[PDB]
RNA sequence: AACGCGACGAUACUACCCGCACGUUGUAGACGUAUAAGAAUAGGCUCCGGCCUCGUAUCCUAGCAGGCGAUUCCUCCGCCGGCCUCGAAGUGGCCGUCGGUAAUUCGCGUAUUGCAAUUUAGACACGCGCGGGAUCAAAUCCUUUGCAGACGACUUAGAUGUG
RNA sequence: CAUCGGUUCUGGCGGGGGGAUAAAGGCCCAGGGAAUGUGGCUCCUCCGGGAGUGUUAUAGCCCUGGGUGUAAUACCCUCGC
């Protein structure tokens, strides 16, 4: 495009306050409106979420996976 | 997320008739001050054990100093953040002298490549790298590298702001 | 003198070599102790 | 990433003096010198061996670091055209007028300059200025064909890609309007 | 014969008066002393006296010349800016005008 | 910080903001600042980027009447540079027009300012600021691209001027040369107590 | 092969150099941490040249002509000093050009209002004899 | 550009010198008098010294020259006097013809020659004040326009709130300025040619 | 149709100054400078040869 | 550009220039109001030995606001004149005369402004004066013109003539 | 200008207490270990340096325990000048 030799009319980042005003009561009242739609939801949710986990590039997980089954074994044996 | 440093914070159920002796739970805080420790630990028995400030007390609050401040290491942080997308696990490496130094390092650096803050980041595990070869990421390998050696090009002279004005034209090459 | 085509007919180009900027860090005996410790691990 | 140093490497045949003064590289063989200003670039250079110039990047993100390998070849190239020199072979072709070609040499500019007449029957004369250093034969051995040769891989390619260009067929069918001067061969004079 | 000045003040500039934004107040006046950048120099100047001297029309007690005398107050910023007291505020015409800071009353 | 009759600043390798900055804040404070070269003053960003703000600016003018009110375009370096100043100080006030007053902006080096010390501001210079690999473009190339006419007759002057320049300083190197042996030679007929009273105090 | 190549020789940081800091002390560098900051430790018996161990940002630090040779990366602060006095650091740093930069400013703060004004008449004096000694050779050539 | 010093000539002619005067009929006539004698005192050095300074300084020269306006019919005694380049060769070259020129009267066909396209610079002809439809061409309302059909009937239908510019309105209409190009000399006749 | 501003019509009218034009308005000038220069032809201190000075400001009053 | 600039011609007076004689004359603000390399910044400077973070430098800097007289020194400063030189908005270099001058040392004076009160001190511009040197001009109204024109404005002419 | 009173801004100095009776660290004593392996040895070389071996030698480092030691210092609190 020729937008450097001849520019067009330039897009203002001034705002206005009515514009404002108007954002921000939409914005409250998207905010209202999610809300009493997660009241009302329908959808199927865990009990409890689903756990990442250890991350592989961790040096030392394999030592922490041999003392997360030492404290299994302990619990076991202790109840 | 400021001058830190790590806390044992242990902690209990208040004793009651049924359960005479309750059982203590410690942790290690990162945290600026004793107030900050305690709330973060009560947060963290609260999502954890279902115990509640009201109805426990804390026991001890230690300040746990670095063993060996002026030795280089390097430290291993596993962590998870919550992001708009939800929980995510990283690994990092940051090279530092303490655990306070590399934590708060991860608190900055965390924020500048993404965006995450204080609220939204669970430490979960700190460790130090007891060899070479446990270092993963290049960005320290390349500082632990044999016979490392390195210029300084183009270094900007200290000149103080209050002097406006210079005779001569400053060089960059010292 | 080269024995091979180059497919856009610059033949003074030289043999490139990969571009690996991390290259030389690690070392293949560590690599490989490291991928045994991987799989054990996984 | 920033890597803390990159390193390339450029070897140096016997017969070639290279002279590099705040990244302005000078290189002297047999065929003649060569001259680019590669100031644009941060890069150190240094003789880390005889007959090897070093180009070192401290401290540079990736995009620093890969532009060494642009620097690399294009000092090659400068010592590949100082020894061997470049050479571009062109064709020209026609199904009913024949493309005339004259070759001549300017005296006071002491450019070659390439005239073409009877492009596909047009009166015009097309004339394209060689850079200098570049020399234009029209050949002997074979037929319909231009030699374009030089020192410099940049203005012997520049004045092929000129020649190619001012002679396009333009609003006929190019399927069936053939005619042109297009690069036939690539490679060098030695 | 001597070929020395007789200066025996240090040189300020007189920039503003202590303001906001938008407010103004006359009854302080904010002075650039000069050769001094930070909060530590500026603690030499505190109490030391402040003339502004300037040229009037009329000859009065066989002198054209009057003077408004103050003092050295407290530093201002970092910089080594300083909050100066007149028996008068100076004139609004004056920002950028220069002032003699006096080395007395002297602690040395 | 120090207090100057007049300050000539040499305009090349500075940030035109930045230099702007100081000199407006100078001129405020009171101090006469003088601009050379101003032709060499640096922008940060591609060229492409000045010249689409010049021409952004360009499109701008009173509609009714293009003779009064309207931005009148100045394609100088040294109005260019004016106008950054200007735009950074209050003008339409006496204090602002008193400030303006005290500043002087020229293309090159006019006479006699050529044989005046040209001081240069480190925080506005270029290699000091722009961070390496970063792009920058001259002030006097936007001024030829958008209509500047006098390119070539400074371009020859800054010529003359570095010739005659290169002349005073062959002269100069010679009276330092004089000066260093007229140091050497006198070093045995000093009185050797003034000699290490001088270097005990420190000269 | 000729190859011609001038360059910029920069001084680098490394194990064993010395780093100056901003209050004039001196430390030889134990550790690379990263490309920002060293490890340092100055173990000078002069107080002026000393520097406890710890983190120097290399920013706040200049780099000196002075490498302790095979000095051992993470040595602690005996063995630091053994080498700092059998290399002598402190002899080395008093003949560079910045010390005696650093020595001639002290002297020139160090000035009384009586030193001042005898400074003034001995330089007097010195010119009067540099002024007769230029004169001669002006008028030689 | 900039005009750096000016050399006159010698004996200047009345003509030329009422270009310099309002009221000649009244005047001493005193107009370069005293620059005569600078001709004559230390054997015209001022002169040869501003002529030095055009051979070393500048970089265009242009000489001066009148009309000898007593030829024509003109009830004119006043001169015109212009600034007319010379064009080709150095600068010395220039300052060396102009000097050989000095008072010297110069032909119209030793600077134009027949078959030569020449530029014609005049002030036109002056129309006085003149309204839209005769100074700008514009379309004649109909006819019994109420309050006159000589107009434009819209000098502003739109915003802004002002008169534009690029709106017609009525004015001083010719004694302009103009300079037309390409005009082909068809014949250079000489008055001594009673045949031309 | 091509523009007055075209760059094959400037091309065009380039080629027609320097090869048609131009060698008969040189002519043409070689024999009115002819004749023009027909009619043309027809101590340093105190000669003028050394050129010694004639018998709003760009600096700040000092 | 009617508040941008240059060159040139003639300039009557109270006009112009030179000297000193000062301002109840003014000025966004004197007080050592001292200081010319160019160029690069992933490189430069040089006396060619070396040197470069750094103007925290260099020059200047003492005497009644700086006297008088010596001892002593040939160093520094200023006005004029000659020869060169300097055009981006024009000024420096050398030489010569004259005048001043602690680099060293000493003698006589400083008081009383009374315990501080701008240290009235500089530059430019303007003005009033003398004593001299230099120079004797234009414009407008008016009459006229029609290449112009609502009116002003514009092109012309009006002093002896090609009126 | 001096000596005071009220309010307040700012600079420095002398003490006390706490914590892992700071953590470190220096100098010693006794164990243990490794490499980004010092010296030595072997093999390559562009003779510049690489590769391998092995635990202090012609450098050093890391971990634990103990002494000096109620050490110093930081940080926090506090009594004054």
């Amino acid at each position: 495009a020729g937008t450097i030799n001849k520019p067009k009319k330039p897009t203002s980042k001034r705002k206005t306050t009515r514009l404002r005003a108007k954002i921000s009561k939409r914005a409250a009242e998207k905010k209202r409106k999610e809300r009493k739609l997660a009241r009302k939801n329908p959808e199927w949710r865990s009990k409890l979420k689903k756990d990442p986990g250890i991350p592989n590039l961790f040096p030392y997980k394999e030592r922490l996976l041999q003392q997360i089954e030492e404290e299994r074994i302990r619990r076991k044996e202790e109840l | 997320m400021g001058r830190l440093q790590e806390y044992q914070v242990i902690g209990r159920h208040l004793p009651t008739e049924a359960n005479p002796n309750p059982a203590l739970y410690r942790m290690r805080i990162f945290a600026p001050n004793e107030v900050v420790a305690k709330s973060r630990f009560w947060y963290f028995l609260r999502g954890l054990k279902k115990v509640k400030k009201a109805t426990g007390e804390i026991v001890s609050v230690n300040v746990i100093s670095e063993k060996h401040p002026l030795k280089v290491k390097n430290f291993g942080i596993w962590l998870r953040y919550d992001s708009r997308s939800g929980t995510h696990n990283m690994y990092k490496e940051y090279r530092e002298t303490s655990r306070v130094a590399a934590v708060e390092a991860m608190y900055a650096d965390m924020a500048a490549r993404h965006r995450a803050r204080f609220r939204s980041i669970h430490i979960l595990k700190v460790v130090e790298l007891e060899k070479t070869e446990d270092v993963k990421r290049p960005y320290i390998k390349q500082l632990v590298a044999k016979n490392l050696s390195f210029p300084l090009p183009h270094r900007v002279p200290k000149i103080s702001t209050k002097k406006i004005f210079s005779a001569k034209r400053p060089s960059t090459f010292s | 003198k080269n024995l091979g085509m180059r497919k856009n007919g610059q033949v003074w180009l030289p043999a490139k070599k990969a571009f690996r900027p991390t290259k030389g860090l690690t070392s293949w005996e560590l690599r490989v102790k490291k991928r045994q410790e991987q799989a054990a691990m996984k | 990433m920033r890597y803390i140093h990159s390193e390339e490497t450029i070897p140096v045949p016997e017969n070639v003096k290279v002279s590099i003064k705040s990244r302005l590289v000078t290189v002297e063989g047999p065929r003649g010198k060569l001259q680019k200003d590669l100031s644009h670039i941060a890069v150190n250079f240094s003789v880390v061996k005889k007959g090897v110039i070093g180009l070192e990047i401290h401290h540079g993100s990736r995009k620093d670091v890969a532009a060494l390998r642009t620097v690399r070849t294009i000092i090659n190239n400068m010592i590949i055209g100082v020894t061997k020199g470049f050479k571009y072979k062109m064709r020209y072709v026609y199904a009913h007028f024949p493309i005339n070609v004259n070759v001549e040499k300017n005296a006071e500019t002491g450019c070659y300059e390439v005239e073409i007449r009877n492009f596909i029957g047009e009166k015009i004369v097309r004339k394209v200025v060689m850079a200098p250093g570049v020399e234009v034969e029209i050949s002997k051995a074979q037929k319909d064909e231009l030699i374009l040769s030089g020192n410099s891989l940049e203005a012997v390619s520049q004045s092929a890609a000129d020649i190619q260009q001012i002679c396009k067929v333009r609003n006929k069918d190019i399927r069936k309007f053939l005619d042109g001067i297009y690069v036939s061969e690539k490679g060098n004079i030695v | 014969p001597s070929e020395a000045g007789h200066r025996l003040y240090v040189k300020g500039r007189h920039l503003s008066y202590q303001r906001g934004r938008r407010n103004t107040h006359p009854k302080t006046s904010l002075i650039k002393i000069e050769g001094v950048d930070d909060t530590a120099a500026a603690n030499f100047y505190l109490g030391k006296r402040v003339a502004y001297v300037y040229r009037a029309q009329k000859e009065v007690r066989g002198t054209k010349i009057r003077v408004i005398w103050g003092k050295i107050t407290r530093p201002h910023g970092n910089s080594g800016v300083v909050r100066a007291k007149f028996t008068h505020p100076l004139p609004a015409r004056s920002f950028g005008a220069s002032v003699r800071i006096m080395l007395y009353p002297s602690s040395i | 910080s120090s207090f100057e009759s007049v300050v000539v600043i040499d305009g090349k390798g500075h940030l035109l903001g930045r230099l702007a900055s100081i000199v407006a804040k100078q001129l405020l404070s009171g101090q006469k600042i003088v601009v050379v070269r101003c032709e060499a003053l640096n922008i940060s960003g591609e060229f492409f980027r000045a010249k689409l703000k010049y021409h952004a600016y360009l499109r701008k003018m009173t509609r009714y009447n293009p003779t009064r009110g309207g931005p009148f375009h100045f394609r100088a370096p040294s109005r260019i540079f004016y106008k950054a100043v200007r735009g950074m100080i209050p003008h339409k006030t006496a204090r602002g027009a008193a400030a303006l007053e005290r500043l002087k902006v020229f293309e090159g080096v006019p006479p006699p300012y050529d044989k005046k010390k040209k001081m240069v501001v480190p925080q506005a210079l270029r290699v000091l600021r722009l961070q390496p690999g970063r792009k920058y473009c001259t002030v006097g190339r936007l001024s030829h691209e958008v209509g500047w006419k006098y390119q070539d007759v400074v371009a020859r002057l800054e010529e003359r001027r570095k010739a005659k320049g290169a002349a005073y300083y062959e002269r100069k190197k010679l009276a330092a040369r004089q000066l260093s042996e007229a140091k050497k030679a006198a070093a045995a007929k000093v009185d050797p107590k003034v000699s290490e009273a001088l270097a005990a105090y420190g000269y | 092969a000729e190859i011609n190549v001038e360059a910029t020789s920069w001084r680098r940081v490394e194990v064993g150099r010395v780093l100056k800091l901003e209050n004039g002390s001196l430390a030889a560098i134990v550790e690379i941490i990263d490309h920002k900051r060293v490890l340092a430790d100055g173990p000078s018996s002069d107080p002026k040249l000393a520097t406890p161990r710890g983190i120097v940002p290399l920013s706040r630090a200049l780099l000196t002509p002075i490498v302790i040779p095979k000095l051992p990366r993470g040595a602690r602060t005996g063995a630091v000093k053994k080498a700092w006095e059998a290399y002598g650091v402190d002899a080395k740093w008093k003949e560079t050009n910045w010390a005696k930069k650093q020595l001639q400013q002290e002297r020139r703060q160090s000035l009384t209002d009586f030193d001042r004004f005898k400074v003034m008449r001995l330089k007097k004096q010195r010119r009067f004899e540099e002024r007769k000694a230029l004169a001669k050779i002006k008028a030689a050539a | 550009l900039r005009s750096l010093t000016t050399v006159w000539a010698e004996h200047l002619s009345d003509e030329v010198k009422r270009r310099f005067y309002k009221n000649w009929y009244k005047s001493k006539k005193k107009a370069f008098t005293k620059y005569a004698k600078k001709y004559a005192e230390n054997n015209g050095a001022s002169i040869t010294r501003e002529l030095e300074r055009i051979k070393k300084y500048c970089t265009v020269v242009r000489v001066l020259a009148h009309t000898q306006i007593r030829k024509t019919p003109l009830k004119q005694k006043k001169a015109h006097l212009m600034e007319i380049q010379i064009n080709g060769g150095s600068v010395a070259d220039k300052v060396e013809f102009g000097r050989s020129l000095f008072e010297k009267p110069v032909t119209i066909d030793t600077i134009f020659e027949k078959d030569e396209m020449i530029d014609v610079i005049a002030v036109t002809k002056g129309h006085g004040f003149v309204g839209v439809t005769a100074r700008w061409g514009t379309k004649k309302l109909p006819r019994k326009t109420h309050k006159g059909l000589r107009k434009v009937a819209c000098i502003g239908a739109w915003h802004p709130s002002h008169v534009q510019w690029t709106v017609a309105r009525a004015g001083q209409m010719g004694y302009h300025h103009r300079t037309s190009v390409n005009h082909k000399i068809y014949r250079i006749g000489k008055g001594d040619d009673e045949a031309n | 149709a091509k523009s007055a501003r075209a760059s094959r019509i400037k091309e065009n009218h380039q080629r027609f100054k320097k090869n048609i034009a131009g060698p008969v308005e040189a002519a043409r000038l070689e024999r009115l400078s002819a004749k023009l220069m027909a009619i043309a032809q027809a101590s340093g201190v105190k000669s003028g040869k050394s050129i010694g000075r004639k018998d709003s400001s760009i600096v700040f009053p000092m």
